[PDB]
DNA sequence: CTTGACAAAAGTGTTAAATTGTGCTATACTGGGAGCCGTCACGGATGC
C-alpha cells in the first residue's frame, strides 16, 4: 500500500531518473488522484470509529489488582515509599503500552480500513500516542513540579474524561 | 431585486412604527414568491401602502395584472400605531443566484 | 525647559493663563470654556487669543513614544517624509 | 517548472551562471527590440491575447528558450564588453 | 590615544533628527535633540561661569554635569540613572541605542528592510 | 422547538453576577451611594483619611468627607463627543489654626472621578475601556527555603507594591541573622537594638532554638543605647549623609513605620496574623510611639524563622504560587492606589504653598491644587496596561475581558520575568482560575481568566464554592471558601453520585490539598458545586467538553470571543445551559423589568405599561459601531399589547437569539475529504448559505477628518473641490459632506476639503505649462477625505462636531471635525475564518454551488464540508459528538442542553438517533419508496467495513449506520454514492472577526520613513511588507543575489534607484544599476555622531564619496 | 521691427507698534528625592 514513504521514496527516484520536470508533473498526478479518491473514499470520523478493544477493560481489572499488591507490600514494610511510587509509575507505564498495541491490533484484524487506522498507517495524520488517548486511554499525568500522579487518566477521549481528570491532565 | 421604501435611505436604518427594521422587511421579501401569468413579462413593481396598526402580508400588495402571489400569508412587517410603509418593490425574471452587488437595480 | 525656546514674556503669559484655567475650574467645577479664561484673563482678551496662546504653549512629541505594549513600535514609524519627491 | 530545466541546468557547470547567462541574454534582447533573437519565426515565444496570437514579451522566457536551441555562445572573456555592445549595435541599430 | 577624549562634539545632520509638524499640527522630534540642548545649556553655562571667576566647587559641579551630558548624548543609561525627558520615565534614545539592539539601525534597517 | 436537557447533578446554587468582579470592586471603592458618616474606611475615603491630616507645622489641613456629583453628560453624549464619563468630585475640607483656634471650612473640587457603567466598563474620552484585574504576590510574611544552602531557610516582607521596602530575614553562614532592606544587607540584631529589645529578652523568646540565638547576639550593639544604635543603623542605610538624630529618625520611621509610607495592606495584615499567630495593631511592621521604636513583626517572623530552621512541629514553607499567596487587584484596588499617589501629590503641594506664607487669608480652596490628583487619575485609565480598550466584538468579547486576570502590568511580571512557574496551572486554580482559556504564545499562563464560580473577597483573594457534606449526606450549605482554606478538607467531586441528598456510591473520588484520592462518604467534608465551577464563561459554552483535548478546548474558548454577530444569527442546536446567562449578564439584552403590558414596540423604542402604571420607554441601540467595528443593534422581540412578566425577554442584542447567546449559525455538515478543498484546515462551504444569508454580517467604518487654522490659511471644508469634475463630486451635499444613503467605493470623498498650498515658486516646466492652458494656479488645493483602497459601503452616519458646541472640546487650532460611518454588509467569501466550539478552525477556500455539494437521498445538500484528518491528531472529539447530536435534533426538530462533565453520553445520543431515523426513513417508506441502489451498494461496502452487521435487511443496516451518525451521502456532482457512509449532522459554526477583507493589501509605491526613507509600514498607512533578516537569509541561501539587492536598495531606501526604477518601468525599459542605500548613509552619519571616523575605500585604499560631495567642505 | 505711452508689480527707505531680551526686586530663609527588585545563564573581569 503506498504511504508516506513509499511515496516520498517514489518522489525520489523520479528526481534521479527523470529529473525536476518530469518529477513536478508526477507530483501533481499524485495531487490530483490523491484528492479525487479521498473524496469518494467515503472517509469519516464518527465517535464509533475510536473502537475500544476489549482488552482495555481486562488491563484496567488486572492492573487494579497488582495495584493492590503493591499496596499490600508497601503495608507489610516490603518496599519504601519510593520504591511504592515507583512500583506504581512502571505498572501504568506497562499497562499504557499494552492498550495501545490492543488498540493497533484491534484495529489490524478487524478494521484495517478503520479512518483513524488507515491516517495512522499511511501517515496522513495522528501517531499510535494520540490514537490511545482516543481509543484507549490517556494514562499517566505530570504535576507542574514534574512528579506523575499515582493515578492516572483511565478514560479515552472516547469515553470523556471526569472533571478531575481533565483538571489533572 | 430592488426595493424602495419612503423616507428610507439606506437598508442599514429602522423605519417609526415598525417593528422589523429595513434589512429583516428585505429578508422577508427575499421568500416571495411571484409568478408571472405572462412569459413576456420581464419586470414588474409591486406596490404596498399599509398604515399602523397591522400586519402587513403579502397579500398587501397592489394587484398587478398578470402577476400572481404565491404566498400571500408571507409576513412582510409589523406596523404600530401611527407606523406607515410606502414600498415600491421591484420582481425581476432571471437565472441562478445575483447578489445585489453584481446587478445594483 | 523647551525644546522649542518660547521668550519670558510669553512664558509668563502662559504660566498667567494656566493659573487662571485652573483657579476658574475650582470656581465652575468643569473645564473653564476660551471665552470664561479670556473674560478673567483681564482688557485685551479673547477666546481667540487663548486659543492661540494654548497652540503656542504645546509642546513637541517624541518619535521616540512607544505605542503598544512592546517597546518595538513609536512615533517615527508613521510619519511620512513629505519634503522628498 | 520551466520548459527543458534539466537541459538548462546540464549546459553549465554552476547553477548560477545559467541564470546570469539568461539574464544578461534577456537584456541584450530587450534592449534591441528582440531582434538580435537567434529563434527561427515558427519558434518565437508567443502570446494568447484577445486581440490575437502574439509575441512573448518576457525576454527571460525568450532567453531561455534559446539556450536550449544551442545558437548562444556563453563564456568568460569571450569578447570585450565595448566591442561587443558597439558591434551588436551595429547589426542591429534599433 | 588622547582622541579617546572629547574637545569637539560632532553634531547630527537635522535631518537624522527631524522636527517635523504632523498632520494634526503638533511637532514631533527625536530624542537626540533633547540630549544636545542638555548639552549645550551646560556647556555655555560652563562658559559664563569660568568668565565669572566662579569658585571651583561650582566649576567641578558644572564640569561633570558636562561629561555627564556627554555620557548621555552617547550612551544614556550606560553609568548612572538615564536621562529621561520631564512628564515621563522613558529614558531618551542615544546615538548608541539608535544603533545597538532588535530595534537598532542594523537589524531593523540595514540587515532588514 | 423542543429543548431536551440532559444531566444529572442538581446546581444548588445559580452562577453569580459574571461582572460582579468589576462592579463590586468600584462600587466598594466610591462609597457613591453610602452616606458620608457611615462610610468605611475603605477605596478612595481610605484614600483621604490617610494623607489628611496634612500637618505643615502651625496650620493643619483637615480632610471631614467627600461627595460625587452627577455626571455632567451622559453615556451616549461622552462616546459621541470623545468625553470621559466622570463624576465630579468634592472634598469638604476644614483649615485649623492651632494658634489661634480658627477653622474654616469649604468644600473644594478635586476634579472628576470616571464612572463604571452599569455593564462594567468605562468610557474614556469617549471609548470604552475594561481595567484588567491583577493578579500578584499577596502582601505578608513569606519563608521560602534556600537554594543555595540546604537546610535553610529566608524570611521574606512583602508590603503593598510601591508601598514599603521588601524584608529579607536570613541566617547567613557565620551565624548572625542578616536583613536586607533596599540592597543593603546588615545585621538584624542593630534594628531590635533600636526597636528596643535586650539581650535577656531575645534569649527568652528565640534561646529554645538550638544555637541560632547566639547569632543574634552582638555585645556591641547591646552596650549601645536604642538611639546610639538608631544613629548606627541609619550609617549603614544611608553612608555618607550626615547622621543628626533628627534626620535618623526619621528615615527608620519612614522605612518601616510610617502608615503614610509603608502599608502591609489589610490582606498583607491578616496573612502576617494567620501564618505569624499574632495580632496586628495596624499596617507596618513597626510603631513609633513616646519618641521610640516598638517592634510589631520582627520578633514573629524571627521566631518562626528559628522554629522552621530547628524543625519543629507546626512550621512550614510557603509555596509562593499557591493561590492564597496571590490576591487579585480588581479595578476598585487599582483606581485607589492610583487616586492615592495623586493625592499624595496633591499632600505635598498643599505643604509648599503652606510654608509660602500668607496665613492671614489662606483658605482650603487656596491651598489645595487637585491638577496633581486629576492627572494621576487620567494616566490611570488612559496609560496604564491594565487600562484596555474593550473587546466588544460580541457581548460574550465583553464579559471575558471584564473577568480576564493579567499577571503583567505595573508593579507586575514581564515574560523575562516570567519563568515556567508562574504560567503553570497551579493544583489551587480549581475552582478559582480556568485551566484552559489562556492567549497561546509568549502570553500563555500570564493572562487568565476567572472560574465561573468563582468571586474574589474583599481582601483579594479568589473564593469558590463547595457544599458542606455531614454524617455522610450532602446539605444545601453553600462555603465560599479560599486555597488556604481548601487545603484543610476532604472535597468530594460534584459526579459523585447521590441518592436523594446522601452519597450513595461507597468509593467516593475526592481531593485532598489538590491530590486525588479515593474516600469513604464518612471521611467526606466537603463537596464541588458543579463542574462547571472548574472553568470560566468561554470554556463552559463548550459542549462534550470532557472529549476534547485541553489545547484544542484552549482555542475554542478562545475563539468564541472572535466570533462577529450575524444578521441570522442562531443558539447552537447543542447547548450546555450557560447561553442564557451570558446574554442576561452581558447587558446587551432587554428585559421587563416588572409584570407589565408592551404599549408601543418599534425599531427604534419599546414602551411597557408595567403593572404599577408608569409608563418606561427604553430606546433600543441599533447599529451602533463597537470598537472593533461590528454592528451592535437590538431588535424587539414582543409586540404590542402582549403581557410580559418580570425579567422576560423585550428585545434581543447582538449575537442573540432570543435570549440564548448566538455566535455562530447550525449549519449541516459531512465530515469527509472533498477534491483537496479540505487541505490543512481548508473549509468548503455551500452557495445555499450566502443565498438565505447565514454567515452575513454587519460592520461599520468610521472615518475622521479635521478642519484647522493655518498660518497660511484655515481649511474649508467645502463642496469646491479644485480640479475635479461633477462624478466626483456627485455624491456630496451642499456643505462638502456625503450624503446619508450614498454608495462609496475605493477613490471617492467621503468629504471635501480644501488647504491653502505653501508658498514656493512652481518648477518652470509647471510655469510653461500653466501659460500655454491660460490657467491661473488657486490658492488651495485637495486634500479631501476619501475611501481608503479595499474599503467602502454605504453612508449611515455624519457626525459634525464644531468649535464653541456644547461639550464638544476640541484641540486648539481646529474648527471642525467631521466623522463619516460607512456600513457593509459583509457575506461569507473565500478566505473567511470559520470556526467551531472544539477549537476546528479554518478559511473557507471554496464555495460550491448547490448541485455540486454532497446531497442526503432525500436530496438535502450539506452546507459544511469538513476534512476528518483534523480530528485525529487533534484530539477534540466534542465536535463528533456535537455532530452525531445535531443529526438527530436536525430531523427531530429539537434542540439540546447538555451540560459539560454531565450531560449527553453515547447510549442517549444513541436512542435521540433511533428516533430521527424513524422520520429520516419511516417518511420514505409513507411515501412509496423503497431502498436505494446506491443505498444498497454502500451498505454492500459497509459491511465489508464491519460498519454493519451481515445477514440483515438493508433498512436495519441503514440504521445501524444511522446510529453511528453516518449517511449514505450522494455525490452532486456524478450523482454516484460515496463509497463509504459519511458522519453528517448539524454542527454550531462561528463566523470569526479576521476576515480577508480588511487583512488583503498591496503596494507599488507609497510613503517613506522621514530618516530611513524606507517604506513605512502597515495596511492602514499604505505601507509595504516588511523584508526581515531571515528573509534576507533565503535569498542567500538561494544565490538570489540581485533579487537581494532590489529589496535592499531598489524597492527600500535607494531614493535615486526607486525614483529611476519606476521611471525606467513606466517607460517599458528595465531598471537601472541600484546605488548605496540610504539607511548606510544614515549609519555613517550617526557613527559620526559617536566621533568615529568611518570610510569607505577603494581597491588602492583611496577615500570614496558616498554623499556625491554634498557633505565634503 | 522701435517708441512712446500707460497701471500696475516690485523694490526701498522710514517710522511706527509689536515683539523680544534684560535687569531687578533688601525680614529671614543655608545638604533631595523617589524608590523600595518573582529570571536565567553567559562571559569577563576583579579583586580576596
Ligand atoms: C496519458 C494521457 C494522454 C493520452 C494521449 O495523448 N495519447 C493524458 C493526456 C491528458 C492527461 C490528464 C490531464 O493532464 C489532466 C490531469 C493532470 C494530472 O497531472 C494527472 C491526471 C490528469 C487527468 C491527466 C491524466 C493523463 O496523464 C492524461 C489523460
Amino acid at each position: 500500500p503506498q504511504e508516506k514513504n513509499s511515496l516520498k521514496d517514489l518522489v525520489y527516484q523520479a528526481f534521479l531518473r527523470l529529473g525536476m520536470e518530469k518529477t513536478a508533473r508526477l507530483l501533481d498526478a499524485l495531487k490530483y488522484y490523491g484528492f479525487t479518491f479521498s473524496t469518494t473514499s467515503g472517509i469519516t470520523i464518527g465517535i464509533d470509529d475510536a473502537v475500544i478493544p476489549e482488552e482495555k477493560k481486562q488491563y484496567l481489572e488486572e492492573a487494579d489488582r497488582k495495584l493492590l499488591q503493591i499496596e499490600q507490600a508497601y503495608e507489610m514494610g516490603f518496599l519504601t515509599d519510593r520504591e511504592r511510587y515507583d512500583q506504581i509509575l512502571q505498572l501504568w507505564t506497562e499497562t499504557t503500552e499494552k492498550v495501545t498495541q490492543a488498540v493497533f491490533k484491534n484495529f489490524e484484524e478487524n478494521y484495517p480500513f478503520n479512518p483513524l487506522y488507515v491516517m495512522a498507517q499511511s501517515g496522513a495524520r495522528g501517531n499510535p500516542q494520540q490514537i490511545r488517548q482516543l481509543c484507549g486511554l490517556r494514562g499517566l499525568m505530570q504535576k507542574p513540579s514534574g512528579e506523575t500522579f499515582e493515578v492516572p487518566v483511565r478514560s479515552s477521549f472516547r469515553e470523556g474524561l471526569t472533571v478531575l481528570e481533565y483538571f489533572i491532565s | 431585486t430592488s426595493v424602495y421604501i419612503e423616507d428610507v435611505l439606506h437598508e442599514f436604518s429602522t423605519i417609526p412604527g415598525v417593528k422589523e427594521d429595513v434589512v429583516e422587511i428585505i429578508l422577508n421579501l427575499k421568500e416571495l414568491v411571484v409568478r408571472f401569468l405572462n412569459p413576456s413579462l420581464q419586470t414588474v413593481t409591486l406596490l404596498l401602502k399599509a398604515e399602523g396598526p397591522k400586519e402587513v402580508k403579502a397579500r398587501d400588495f397592489l394587484p398587478v395584472a398578470d402577476v400572481e402571489i404565491m404566498n400571500p400569508d408571507l409576513h412582510i412587517a409589523t406596523l404600530e400605531e401611527g407606523g406607515r410603509l410606502n414600498m415600491e418593490v421591484r420582481v425581476d425574471r432571471g437565472v441562478g443566484y445575483v447578489p445585489a452587488e453584481k446587478h445594483g437595480i | 525647559a523647551r525644546t522649542i525656546r518660547i521668550p519670558v514674556h510669553m512664558v509668563e503669559t502662559i504660566n498667567k493663563l494656566s493659573r487662571t484655567a485652573r483657579q476658574l475650574q475650582q470656581e465652575l467645577g468643569r473645564e473653564p470654556t476660551y471665552e470664561e479664561i479670556a473674560e478673567a484673563m483681564g482688557p485685551g482678551w479673547d477666546a481667540k487669543r487663548v486659543e492661540e496662546t494654548l497652540k503656542i504653549a504645546q509642546e513637541p512629541v517624541s518619535l521616540e513614544t512607544p505605542i503598544g505594549d512592546e517597546k518595538d513600535s513609536f512615533y517615527g514609524d508613521f510619519i511620512p517624509d513629505e519634503h522628498l519627491p | 517548472a520551466e520548459p527543458g530545466i534539466d537541459k538548462l541546468f546540464g549546459m553549465v557547470d554552476s547553477k548560477y551562471r545559467l541564470t546570469v547567462v539568461v539574464a544578461k541574454r534577456a537584456q541584450q534582447l530587450l534592449r534591441h527590440g528582440f531582434k538580435n533573437t537567434v529563434l527561427e519565426p515558427e519558434e518565437r515565444p508567443k502570446m494568447q491575447t484577445l486581440e490575437g496570437l502574439f509575441d512573448d514579451p518576457n525576454a527571460v522566457t525568450w532567453a531561455m528558450k534559446e539556450l536550449l536551441t544551442g545558437r548562444l555562445v556563453f563564456g568568460e572573456n569571450l569578447v570585450p564588453e565595448d566591442r561587443l555592445q558597439k558591434e551588436m549595435e551595429r547589426l542591429y541599430p534599433v | 590615544p588622547e582622541w579617546m577624549i572629547l574637545e569637539a562634539v560632532p553634531v547630527l545632520p537635522p535631518d537624522l533628527r527631524p522636527m517635523v509638524q504632523v498632520d494634526g499640527g503638533r511637532f514631533a522630534t527625536s530624542d537626540l535633540n533633547d540630549l544636545y540642548r542638555r548639552l549645550i545649556n551646560r556647556n555655555n553655562r560652563l562658559k559664563k561661569l569660568l568668565a565669572q571667576g566662579a569658585p571651583e566647587i561650582i566649576i567641578r559641579n558644572e564640569k561633570r554635569m558636562l561629561q555627564e551630558a556627554v555620557d548621555a548624548l552617547l550612551d544614556n543609561g550606560r553609568r548612572g540613572a538615564p536621562v529621561t525627558n520631564p512628564g515621563s520615565d522613558r529614558p531618551l534614545r542615544s546615538l548608541t541605542d539608535i544603533l545597538s539592539g532588535k530595534q537598532g539601525r542594523f537589524r531593523q534597517n540595514l540587515l532588514g528592510k | 422547538m423542543e429543548i431536551k436537557r440532559f444531566g444529572r447533578i442538581r446546581e444548588v446554587i445559580p452562577l453569580p453576577p459574571l461582572t460582579e468582579i468589576q462592579v463590586e470592586s468600584y462600587r466598594r471603592a466610591l462609597q457613591a451611594d453610602v452616606p458620608p458618616e457611615k462610610r468605611e474606611n475603605v477605596g478612595i475615603q481610605a484614600a483621604f483619611r490617610e494623607t489628611f491630616p496634612i500637618e505643615e507645622e502651625g496650620l493643619v489641613l483637615d480632610f471631614l468627607e467627600y461627595r460625587l456629583g452627577e455626571p455632567p453628560f451622559p453615556q451616549d453624549e461622552c462616546r459621541e463627543k470623545d468625553l470621559t464619563y466622570q463624576a465630579p468630585l468634592y472634598a469638604r475640607l476644614q483649615l485649623i489654626h492651632k494658634d489661634t483656634g480658627l477653622i474654616k471650612e469649604d468644600e473644594v473640587f478635586l476634579g472628576h472621578i470616571p464612572l463604571m457603567t452599569e455593564d462594567g466598563s468605562f468610557i474614556i474620552n469617549g471609548a470604552d475601556r475594561v481595567i484588567v484585574s491583577q493578579i500578584h504576590r499577596s502582601p505578608g510574611v513569606y519563608f521560602t527555603p534556600d537554594p543555595a544552602r540546604p537546610g535553610r531557610y529566608i524570611a521574606s516582607i512583602i508590603p503593598l507594591p510601591k508601598r514599603g521596602p521588601w524584608i529579607d530575614l536570613e541566617v547567613e553562614p557565620n551565624g548572625v541573622v542578616s536583613m536586607k532592606v533596599n540592597k543593603r544587607k546588615f545585621p538584624l540584631v542593630l534594628l531590635l537594638r533600636v526597636l528596643g529589645y535586650d539581650q535577656e529578652t531575645l534569649a527568652r523568646e528565640l534561646g529554645a532554638y538550638g544555637e541560632l540565638v547566639q547569632g543574634l547576639m552582638d555585645e556591641s550593639v547591646f552596650a549601645m543605647r536604642p538611639e546610639e544604635a538608631l544613629i548606627r543603623l541609619f550609617t549603614l542605610l544611608r553612608p555618607g549623609d550626615p547622621p543628626k538624630r533628627d534626620k535618623a529618625v526619621a528615615y527608620v520611621y519612614g522605612l518601616i513605620a510610617d502608615p503614610r509610607r509603608y502599608d502591609l495592606g489589610e490582606a498583607g495584615r491578616y496573612k502576617a496574623e494567620e501564618k505569624l499567630g499574632i495580632r496586628l495593631s495596624g499596617r507596618t511592621l513597626a510603631r513609633f510611639e513616646d519618641g521610640e521604636f516598638k517592634d510589631e513583626v520582627f520578633l514573629p517572623t524571627l521566631r518562626y524563622l528559628f522554629a522552621l530552621t530547628a524543625g519543629v512541629p507546626g512550621h512550614e514553607v510557603d509555596d509562593i504560587d499557591h493561590l492564597g499567596n496571590r490576591r487579585i487587584r480588581t479595578v476598585g484596588e487599582l483606581m485607589t492606589d492610583q487616586f492615592r499617589v495623586g493625592l499624595a501629590r496633591l499632600a505635598r503641594g498643599v505643604r509648599e504653598r503652606m510654608l509660602m506664607g500668607s496665613e492671614d487669608s489662606l483658605t482650603p480652596a487656596k491651598l489645595v491644587n487637585s491638577r496633581p490628583l486629576e492627572a494621576a487619575i487620567r494616566e490611570f485609565f488612559s496609560r496604564s496596561q491594565l487600562s484596555q480598550f474593550k473587546d466588544e466584538t460580541n457581548p460574550l468579547s465583553s464579559l471575558r475581558h471584564k473577568r480576564r486576570i493579567s499577571a503583567l502590568g505595573p508593579g507586575g511580571l514581564t515574560r523575562e520575568r516570567a519563568g515556567f512557574d508562574v504560567r503553570d496551572v497551579h493544583r489551587t486554580h480549581y475552582g478559582r482560575i480556568c485551566p484552559v482559556e489562556t492567549p497561546e504564545g509568549a502570553n500563555i499562563g500570564l493572562i487568565t481568566s476567572l472560574a465561573a464560580y468563582a468571586r474574589v473577597d474583599e481582601l483579594g483573594f479568589i473564593r469558590t464554592p463547595y457544599r458542606r457534606v455531614v454524617g455522610g449526606v450532602v446539605t444545601d450549605e453553600v462555603v465560599y471558601m479560599t486555597a488556604t482554606e481548601e487545603d484543610r478538607y476532604t472535597i468530594a467531586q460534584a459526579n459523585t453520585p447521590l441518592e436523594g441528598n446522601r452519597i450513595a456510591a461507597e468509593r467516593v473520588v475526592a481531593r485532598r490539598k489538590g491530590e486525588p484520592v479515593i474516600v469513604s462518604p464518612e471521611e467526606v467534608e466537603f463537596m464541588d458545586v458543579s463542574p462547571k465551577q472548574v472553568f470560566s464563561v468561554n470554556t463552559n459554552l463548550i459542549p462534550f467538553l470532557e472529549h476534547d483535548d485541553a489545547n484544542r478546548a484552549l482555542m475554542g474558548s478562545n475563539m468564541q470571543t472572535q466570533a462577529v454577530p450575524l444578521i441570522r444569527a442562531q443558539a447552537p442546536v447543542v447547548m450546555t445551559g450557560l447561553e442564557e446567562r451570558v446574554v442576561r449578564d452581558s447587558l446587551a439584552a432587554l428585559y421587563a423589568e416588572e409584570d407589565g403590558e408592551v404599549a408601543k414596540v418599534d425599531g427604534n423604542r419599546i414602551v411597557v405599561r408595567y403593572e404599577d402604571g408608569r409608563l418606561v420607554e427604553y430606546p433600543l441601540r441599533r447599529f451602533y459601531r463597537s470598537n472593533q467595528g461590528t454592528a451592535l443593534d437590538q431588535r424587539p422581540r414582543v409586540v404590542v399589547g402582549q403581557r410580559v412578566r418580570k425579567g422576560d425577554l423585550l428585545a434581543d442584542g447582538p449575537a442573540s437569539e432570543n435570549g440564548f447567546l448566538a455566535l455562530g449559525q447550525n449549519v449541516l455538515v459531512a465530515i469527509m475529504p472533498f477534491d483537496g478543498y479540505n487541505f490543512e484546515d481548508a473549509i468548503v462551504i455551500s452557495e445555499e448559505l450566502l443565498k438565505r444569508d447565514f454567515y452575513t454580517s454587519i460592520h461599520i467604518e468610521r472615518y475622521e477628518i479635521e478642519a484647522r487654522d493655518t498660518k497660511l490659511g484655515p481649511e474649508r471644508i467645502t463642496r469646491d473641490i479644485p480640479h475635479l469634475s461633477e462624478a466626483a463630486l456627485r455624491d456630496l451635499d451642499e456643505e462638502g459632506v456625503v450624503r446619508i444613503g450614498a454608495e462609496v467605493k475605493p477613490g471617492d470623498i467621503l468629504v471635501g476639503r480644501t488647504s491653502f498650498k505653501g508658498e514656493s515658486e512652481p518648477t518652470p516646466e509647471e510655469r510653461l505649462l500653466r501659460s500655454i492652458f491660460g490657467e491661473k494656479a488657486r490658492d488651495v488645493k485637495d486634500t479631501s477625505l476619501r475611501v481608503p483602497p479595499g474599503e467602502g459601503g454605504i453612508v449611515v452616519r455624519t457626525v459634525r462636531l464644531r468649535r464653541g458646541d456644547p461639550g464638544v472640546e476640541l484641540k486648539p487650532g481646529v474648527r471642525e471635525v467631521v466623522r463619516v460611518y460607512v456600513a457593509q454588509k459583509r457575506k461569507l467569501q473565500v478566505g473567511d475564518k470559520l470556526a467551531n466550539r472544539h477549537g476546528n478552525k479554518g478559511v473557507v477556500a471554496k464555495i460550491l454551488p448547490v448541485e455540486d455539494m454532497p446531497h442526503l437521498p432525500d436530496g438535502t445538500p450539506v452546507d459544511v464540508i469538513l476534512n476528518p484528518l483534523g480530528v485525529p491528531s487533534r484530539m477534540n472529539l466534542g465536535q463528533i459528538l456535537e455532530t452525531h447530536l445535531g443529526l438527530a435534533g436536525y430531523f427531530l426538530g429539537q434542540r439540546y442542553i447538555s451540560p459539560i462533565f454531565d450531560g449527553a453520553k453515547e447510549p442517549e445520543i444513541k436512542e435521540l438517533l433511533a428516533q430521527a431515523f424513524e422520520v429520516y426513513f419511516g417518511k420514505r417508506k409513507g411515501e412509496g419508496f423503497g431502498v436505494d441502489k446506491r443505498e444498497v451498494e454502500v451498505l454492500r461496502r459497509a459491511e465489508k467495513l464491519g460498519l454493519v452487521t451481515p445477514g440483515k435487511t438493508p433498512e436495519e443496516q441503514l440504521k445501524e449506520l444511522f446510529l453511528q451518525g453516518k449517511v449514505v451521502l450522494y455525490d452532486g456532482r456524478t450523482g454516484e454514492p460515496i463509497e463509504g457512509p459519511i458522519v453528517v449532522g448539524q454542527m454550531f459554526i462561528m463566523k470569526l472577526y479576521h476576515m480577508v477583507e480588511d487583512k488583503m493589501h498591496a503596494r507599488s509605491t507609497g510613503p517613506y520613513s522621514l530618516i530611513t526613507q524606507q517604506p513605512l509600514g502597515g495596511k492602514a498607512q499604505f505601507g509595504g511588507q516588511r523584508f526581515g533578516e531571515m528573509e534576507v537569509w533565503a535569498l542567500e541561501a538561494y544565490g538570489a543575489a540581485h533579487t537581494l539587492q532590489e529589496m535592499l536598495t531598489l524597492k527600500s531606501d535607494d531614493i535615486e534607484g526607486r525614483n529611476a526604477a519606476y521611471e525606467a518601468i513606466i517607460k517599458g525599459e528595465d531598471v537601472p544599476e541600484p546605488s548605496v542605500p540610504e539607511s548606510f548613509r544614515v549609519l555613517v552619519k550617526e557613527l559620526q555622531a559617536l566621533a568615529l571616523d568611518v570610510q569607505t575605500l577603494d581597491e588602492k585604499d583611496n577615500p570614496v564619496d558616498i554623499f556625491e560631495g554634498l557633505a565634503s567642505k
